[PDB]
């Protein structure tokens, strides 16, 4: 025939070789995870070096069928996602160089270590110490001293080498005809062939600043409110009316707001929930809190999982004679096989996380009918998003007084709602503006189009007018302080905070809606709602085989990104806020200077 | 009938070593001891699916010739061995006629198949011509030419191997775990007709 039974067939024989492959890989890299050997460190390269060999062969044994003359559809995506080899297209000696320059990466990061001077033979690494330094302490002047020796000798190692990796980067773009290396991380949401669900790779700065400019007025009361508090708290040594210092945002580098809990709370007399004393009484287990999360999610109406994962499972740390890392993780194996590692312990963000994680079990086990190349999400947010759903909802106090854990004897009124939206406001709208400053700088940094010799001065101004954050003392153009981050060393993308945000809110109003649960939004529950549950599946099976937009279309009847379920969330506390917060100076001026 | 007049069909369900699924194995039953109503009471056994005739009244009709057959097979696709459904092994494998009148018999082997460095010594047929014949067998491993084109059984392109290779292991879960399957067909009055068992008046 024509060349589409030949991809046919090609597409059969890879998808079983690939599958073959990839279980034997993940299954040695399970192996590994839960016993740590050196003989386990040679498997991890053998199988690595195999699937890398393997993927190359079958890449450039692809690339024969041209993509012009394919009408189906499902075909046309997996061979164009095969299609792509990646970095083979540059040379064995830019190859390497890019090999290494991450290998530094990694180095400099894991390994870097900012040693005390009063312990210079034992003292503490980049975590936990510099975290406990930075965010559990009064004194400013430590603090300070902190925030300027961190980048004192980190970020000077690093410019030149991160010079030499943005022009290796803009090559490796070249190569493949892409504009930028920013767009070949935007090709993720992009989408063809089907006329009316058309995305380029435009829209997204476009929307997404529409959005951030919707919600920047929250942001900004918000801002002003916690500035007050700070003044009422602390006013010896920050100026009535000069803008928020980053160091005492408590993370090292600024990304969350939770640490300042302990100094922005109104309702300092009303104790918040806490599940734990009667978590302790009732001598509850890992078993058990799995046990009751499955009972849940089989409530909402979405199957019990598998009785393998049962026997073959590790919740419980078995005790200290075998050293391996408990960082909670799903796992997903292929050909029948997900699992879940984590070390349970007895605390609600451990609930929740479980509740996390079991969510994430479910996505991966929705869409095993699909070939293996479509065994994905529809893009990078997804995931985080359907995962969340059940964590935001599991976090009610209604949920808590079904369960059987907290007495009814607990009222519900205004002031818990303000906390608990106090709390998630604090989690949420203090991250999305970060999120969203840090992927636009690595957007217009790797488009080349900005120059070169001032670009401190300039992100520090761009920074202080949309953040309204100005730093302590100034900074010159050999620093590289937007690269402390994990994210932005180890080349990762940043964008899916945003979007998982956005998804989020999206899919709690249209599944509450359809749920009928009358009454506000932060009080609705997913369990003991079938049609919820049909209505989430008939999407969350798809994976990837249609567009985004097809897939947001099911769930939530939205072709894009909207702000207004976020709006919807913290109406109460956005009322609560305006109503109080009316006689306190709100904004952050723009003649201040330090 | 006597019948200790035994003779070694019983093994079919209780063997050592299975054969694969392109060499599906066919056996002839004539003259022998008829007692079916032992297999029906056998729990280990799981996948009892009949199609042509009544199972409880499977006794009630004398089997004059007898064929069984053996093979096995992975967990989804004991489901495509019902009459009637396309695809692979029930196209390019084996083949079961619409009007065939008979039975199949399903079991699990997952403590008598596994292998911690994964079992590859059963193979089946990926591709074929354009189609197998019902209740028919295919050895032969010919370089299968795939759609056109000179490429005349050399290697590597276009050109594909037929007889792929399974895998099997103890940490799958269900729906990739060998299955061992056998069928039970029987046709009708040609030469002096042999065997029946329990028509206990
Ligand atoms: C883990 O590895 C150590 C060292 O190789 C060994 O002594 C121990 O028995 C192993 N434990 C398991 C459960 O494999
Ligand atoms: C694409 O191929 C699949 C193969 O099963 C088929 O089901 C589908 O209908 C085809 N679609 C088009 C548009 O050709
Ligand atoms: C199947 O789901 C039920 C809840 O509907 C649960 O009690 C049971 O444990 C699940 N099956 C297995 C094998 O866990
Ligand atoms: C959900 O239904 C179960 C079944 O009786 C019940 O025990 C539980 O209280 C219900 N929860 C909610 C929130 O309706
Ligand atoms: C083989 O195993 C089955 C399991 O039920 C048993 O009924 C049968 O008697 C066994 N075969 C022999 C020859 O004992």
């Amino acid at each position: 025939s024509t060349i589409e039974e030949q991809a046919k067939t090609f597409l059969d024989k890879f998808n079983h070789e690939a599958e073959d492959l990839f279980y034997q890989s993940s299954l040695a890299s399970w192996n590994y995870n839960t016993n740590i050997t050196e003989e386990n460190v040679q498997n991890m390269n053998n199988a690595g070096d195999k699937w890398s060999a393997f993927l190359k062969e079958q890449s450039t044994l692809a690339q024969m069928y041209p993509l012009q003359e394919i009408q189906n559809l499902t075909v046309k995506l997996q061979l164009q996602a095969l299609q792509q080899n990646g970095s083979s297209v540059l040379s064995e000696d830019k190859s390497k160089r890019l090999n290494t320059i991450l290998n530094t990466m990694s180095t400099i990061y894991s390994t870097g270590k900012v040693c005390n001077p009063d312990n210079p033979q034992e003292c503490l690494l980049l975590e936990p110490g510099l975290n406990e330094i930075m965010a559990n302490s009064l004194d400013y002047n430590e603090r300070l001293w902190a925030w300027e020796s961190w980048r004192s000798e980190v970020g000077k190692q690093l410019r030149p080498l991160y010079e030499e990796y943005v022009v290796l980067k803009n090559e490796m773009a070249r190569a493949n005809h892409y504009e930028d290396y920013g767009d070949y991380w935007r090709g993720d949401y992009e989408v063809n062939g089907v006329d009316g669900y058309d995305y380029s790779r435009g829209q997204l700065i476009e929307d997404v600043e529409h959005t951030f400019e919707e919600i920047k007025p929250l942001y900004e009361h918000l801002h002003a409110y916690v500035r007050a508090k700070l003044m009422n708290a602390y006013p010896s040594y920050i100026s009535p009316i000069g803008c928020l210092p980053a160091h005492l945002l408590g993370d090292m580098w600024g990304r969350f707001w939770t640490n300042l809990y302990s100094l922005t709370v109104p309702f300092g007399q009303k104790p918040n929930i806490d599940v734990t004393d009667a978590m302790v009484d009732q001598a509850w287990d890992a078993q058990r809190i799995f046990k009751e999360a499955e009972k849940f999610f089989v409530s909402v109406g979405l199957p019990n999982m598998t009785q393998g994962f049962w026997e073959n499972s590790m919740l419980t740390d078995p005790g200290n004679v075998q050293k391996a890392v408990c960082h909670p993780t799903a796992w997903d194996l292929g050909k029948g096989d997900f699992r879940i590692l984590m070390c349970t312990k007895v605390t609600m963000d451990d609930f929740l996380t479980a509740h996390h994680e079991m969510g994430h079990i479910q996505y991966d086990m929705a869409y095993a009918a699909q070939p293996f190349l479509l065994r994905n999400g529809a893009n990078e947010g997804f995931h985080e998003a359907v995962g969340e759903i059940m964590s935001l909802s599991a976090a009610t106090p209604k949920h808590l007084k079904s369960i059987g854990l907290l007495s009814p004897d607990f009222q519900e009124d205004n002031e818990t709602e303000i906390n608990f939206l106090l709390k998630q406001a604090l989690t949420i709208v203090g991250t999305l503006p970060f999120t969203y400053m840090l992927e636009k700088w690595r957007w217009m940094v790797f488009k080349g189009e900005i120059p070169k010799d001032q670009w401190m001065k300039k992100w520090w101004e761009m920074k202080r007018e949309i953040v309204g954050v100005v730093e302590p003392v100034p900074h010159d153009e050999t620093y590289c302080d937007p690269a402390s981050l994990f994210h932005v060393s180890n080349d990762y993308s940043f964008i899916r905070y945003y979007t998982r945000t956005l998804y989020q809110f999206q899919f709690q109003e249209a599944l509450c809606q359809a749920a009928k649960h009358e009454g506000p939004l932060h009080k609705c529950d997913i369990s003991n709602s079938t049609e919820a549950g049909q209505k989430l599946f008939n999407m969350l099976r798809l994976g990837k085989s249609e567009p985004w937009t097809l897939a947001l279309e099911n769930v939530v009847g939205a072709k894009n990104m909207n702000v207004r379920p976020l709006l919807n969330y913290f109406e109460p506390l956005f009322t609560w806020l305006k109503d109080q917060n009316k006689n306190s100076f709100v904004g952050w001026s723009t003649d201040w200077s330090p | 009938p006597n019948i200790t007049n035994l003779c070694p069909f019983d093994e079919v369900f209780n063997a050592t070593r299975f054969a694969s699924v392109y060499a599906w194995n066919r056996k002839r039953i004539s003259n022998c001891v008829a007692d079916y109503s032992v297999l029906y009471n056998l729990a280990p056994f799981f996948t009892f699916k009949c199609y042509g005739v009544s199972p409880t009244k499977l006794n009630d009709l004398c089997f004059t010739n007898v064929y069984a057959d053996s093979f096995v097979i992975r967990g989804d696709e004991v489901r495509q061995i019902a009459p009637g459904q396309t695809g692979n092994i029930a196209d390019y494998n084996y083949k079961l006629p619409d009007d065939f009148t008979g039975c199949v018999i399903a079991w699990n082997s997952n403590k008598l198949d596994s292998k911690v460095s994964g079992n590859y010594n059963y193979l089946y047929r990926l591709f074929r011509k354009s189609n197998l014949k019902p209740f028919e067998r295919d050895i032969s491993t010919e370089i299968y030419q795939a759609g056109n084109k000179p490429c005349n059984g050399v290697a590597g392109f276009n050109c594909y191997f037929p007889l792929r290779s399974y895998s099997f292991r103890p940490t799958y879960g269900v729906g990739h775990q060998p299955y061992r399957v056998v069928v039970l067909s029987f046709e009708l009055l040609h030469a002096p007709a042999t065997v029946c068992g329990p028509k206990k008046s």
